[PDB]
């Protein structure tokens, strides 16, 4: 935050009410007792602003070339399988509370439900997550095995 | 030997076409190509039953002139090959990129 | 000299002074600003700090002419080492972008201060290159063959920038764009795919047109670049080889297992398509007694 | 063979013996089958749970 004295005499004649014209003003309502006090009968607080011209923020944006040379370089593939392999197996472990969850699950009122079938660390979303995980990567992981090969003969 | 591998596109020789470029038997490149291992001035494979010395180096030999050509001949093969590739992959995908 | 020199990682802050500095010397019609670097030396990474202008003037008429003013440079080195004592002097900024001979001339005046060979970081104020806004060369001398006398030269070093800690946090509340890459989400990477390859295909008609003009404008034959291209061919893989058998095998893989999840994606749509009616069921039931009760009521 | 230590194959119309020691195909493939295997039981649950609109 931002201040600049407002001085004692100000506090005394009222003068207070001239100084936040023109102003939204901004309060810190953490940190008081003291502090507050003497912050309230000292500075004034005002708003920050950060200003950079478009050629700063074209530097601030950029990266590199060897930043999608580095892209088309391409990992041990027996350690892409194991990624594959694993998921499957993942996915099982959940997909038999998942099978519990939904055997009934028809009973009256839904926040019983949330304890009794374990709607709570919910394992239908904690599927979909994985499942898609792994899925968006496994399209990029064929893609780019295809797109190498193609391109260098 | 390590002349003619380099021209041609191929980087594998028949026993039959090493024999022609040497203008010696293929009795006798059988034991010269051994020695090339040996050297290392080629490093590669043999395999009798395909007939093939199939290299996997060639040694830094000077360039000249005429080489360049040769080079530049293969890279513009391969520039028009990218090309096609990206052609092809900007109208696919083209909805949905991002 | 040192030639551990390796990495040169550059601060957001570096680049932030050195174009500042460039607008309020006004120096311009591409009159040269140069400037200092500081930081940490003779480390495998080279972690440039910070900059401040020099006083300097460049004359268009004859590049031999030029000022740089010496006492600056040593006014400054008490203070810095006051400010913070990891800093040392290592060099200078140029402004660029074009890499001048008049370089290896005032790099043997920064050759007095430094205890390393003196780092030539090439901070491009135009931005055009959007991709490598610096450029890091590092003075040598070598033995150069032909019969020739020994040359000063600048042999390229990977000037890619690391950023530090106290830098980093700041930029990131800035920014909230997808940048040149972020590798986000699948849309995010798709992208790059594309711009990718469109980057190398970039690169390599450069180098078709190169050996054009090695024997049609008569460039000094470059020998490195022909090594390099050796490596390319050797190393290509060949087609009809039994390894390209083996790879489609992988494909084969990768290709079904996507089916597999792709089909129980289908079973979590297919439970909501269900849970979703039950609810509705239920307040049918809801909204008819509203009817009747409100009826009743009246 | 039977036990399977060298697990190869013997030529009564010749007289060859040749030898594979090649151990096991994909684990892949496998895991794949557990998984489909817990989906069947699944989607008839669902379909059990289902029925309120019948």
């Amino acid at each position: 935050d931002a201040f600049r004295l407002i001085d004692t005499g100000a506090l005394i004649n009222n003068l207070e009410p001239r100084q936040t014209t023109s102003n939204t003003g901004l309060l810190n309502k953490a940190n008081i007792q003291a502090l507050i006090h003497g912050l309230n009968r000292h500075y004034y607080s005002l708003n920050i602003d950060y200003h950079k011209t478009a050629k700063e923020t074209k530097m601030l944006m950029n990266l590199h070339k060897e930043q999608w040379q580095s892209g088309l370089k391409m990992y041990d593939y027996e350690e892409k399988e194991e990624s594959n392999l694993a998921a499957t197996k993942s996915m099982v472990k959940i997909a038999e509370q998942y099978s519990k969850r939904i055997e009934e699950e028809k009973e009256l009122t839904e926040e019983e439900l949330k304890t009794r079938y374990v709607g709570r660390q919910d394992p239908k979303k904690h599927l979909s997550e994985t499942a898609d995980e792994t899925l968006e990567n496994n399209i990029v992981s064929v893609l780019t095995a295809g797109v190498n090969s193609v391109a260098i003969k | 030997l390590i002349e003619t591998v380099f021209v041609k596109n191929i980087r594998m020789l028949s026993f039959e076409d090493i024999s022609k470029a040497t203008h010696l038997p293929k009795d006798n490149v059988e034991h010269l190509v051994m020695r090339a291992i040996s050297l290392g001035l080629l490093k590669g494979s043999i395999d009798q039953v395909n007939e093939l010395v199939t290299i996997s180096w060639v040694q830094p030999r000077i360039i000249s002139g005429d080489q360049i050509t040769k080079m530049k001949d293969r890279l513009v093969e391969w520039n028009d090959q990218v090309e096609k590739l990206g052609k092809k992959m900007e109208a696919r995908g083209q909805s949905i990129w991002v | 000299m040192s030639l551990q020199h390796e990495k040169v990682t550059i601060a957001p802050l570096v680049l932030l002074s050195a174009l500042d500095h460039y607008e309020r010397t006004q120096t311009k019609e591409n009159k040269r600003c140069v400037g200092v670097i500081l930081g940490d030396a003779n480390s495998s990474t080279i972690r440039v700090t910070n900059s401040f202008a020099l006083p300097f003037e460049e004359d268009e008429k004859n590049s031999d002419v030029w000022f740089l003013d010496h006492n600056y440079i040593e006014n400054m080195n008490e203070m810095c080492k006051k400010i913070n004592a990891k800093e040392k002097l290592i060099g200078w900024y140029h402004s660029g972008p074009k890499l001048r001979a008049s370089d290896l001339k005032i790099n043997e005046l920064f050759k007095k201060y430094t205890q390393n060979n003196p780092l030539l970081l090439i901070v491009d104020v135009k931005q055009q290159g959007v991709g490598l806004p610096t450029d890091a060369y590092v003075a040598i001398e070598q033995v150069k063959d032909d019969g020739t006398s020994t040359e000063k030269t600048f042999l390229h070093l990977p000037c890619t920038i690391e950023a530090e800690e106290a830098e980093e946090i700041g930029v990131e509340h800035l920014l909230r764009d997808v940048r040149d890459q972020a590798a986000g989400g699948l849309s995010i990477r798709l992208t790059n795919q594309l711009k990718s390859l469109k980057g190398l295909q970039s690169k390599l008609k450069d180098v078709v047109e190169y050996l054009d003009k090695v024997i049609n404008k008569e460039l000094p034959i470059n020998h490195t670049i022909l090594g390099k291209l050796q490596d390319v061919f050797n190393l290509l893989p060949n087609l009809g080889t039994p390894d390209d058998d083996e790879i489609d095998v992988e494909n084969h893989d990768r290709i079904n297992i996507s089916n597999n999840l792709q089909k129980a994606l289908t079973v979590k749509t297919n439970d909501e398509l269900m849970v979703i009616y039950i609810s509705n069921l239920v307040r049918s039931i809801i909204a008819f007694d509203d009817l009747i009760e409100n009826k009743i009521q009246n | 063979i039977l036990d399977k230590i060298f697990y190869g194959v013997l030529d009564q119309g010749n007289g060859w013996l040749y030898v594979y020691e090649t151990p096991n195909q994909d684990a892949t493939y496998d895991s794949a089958l557990e998984l489909v295997g817990q989906l069947n039981k699944v989607v008839d649950q669902l379909f059990e749970k289902a029925s309120v609109l019948y």
